[PDB]
């Protein structure tokens, strides 16, 4: 976030068109509940979408 | 479906050659003991959870 939470223009390019799957693995992490962690403690999962919303937000600014 | 037969686990019986091993076989009809439960061995999904297909179920006997 931080990296790309301005309007970096150069991270966001370099995030995006990665071929390592990171830009689906955020996804994952928003959409995907996380079995394990949810059912014995919900507020991380929820700080794991949130974080990940806020990253995915970071990726567009003024594009 | 080809044998249309149901796996039914007759509880007091050995194996063909375990020493100290249940028998499973195909009945026509059932003994009342043909009822398995679909735990969650894979540790993904949680009980009450939708059975994930592929999802490593545990079919343990339930009579």
């Amino acid at each position: 976030t931080e990296y790309c939470q301005g309007p970096c223009h150069e991270n966001q390019t370099c995030i995006v068109t990665h071929e390592s799957n990171g830009i689906d693995i955020i996804t994952a992490l928003i959409l995907n509940d996380i079995s394990p962690l949810c059912k014995y403690r919900m507020d991380l999962v929820l700080q794991l979408k949130d974080n990940a919303s806020k990253l995915l937000l970071a990726l567009m600014e003024s594009r | 479906m080809k044998s249309n037969k149901y796996l039914t686990v007759n509880k007091r019986l050995p194996a063909l050659l375990e020493k100290n091993a249940m028998r499973v076989t195909l009945d026509a009809t059932g003994n009342e003991g043909s009822w398995l439960f679909i735990q969650p061995f894979w540790k993904l999904r949680s009980n009450g959870d939708n059975v994930v297909v592929g999802d490593k179920v545990i079919l343990n006997p339930v009579n």
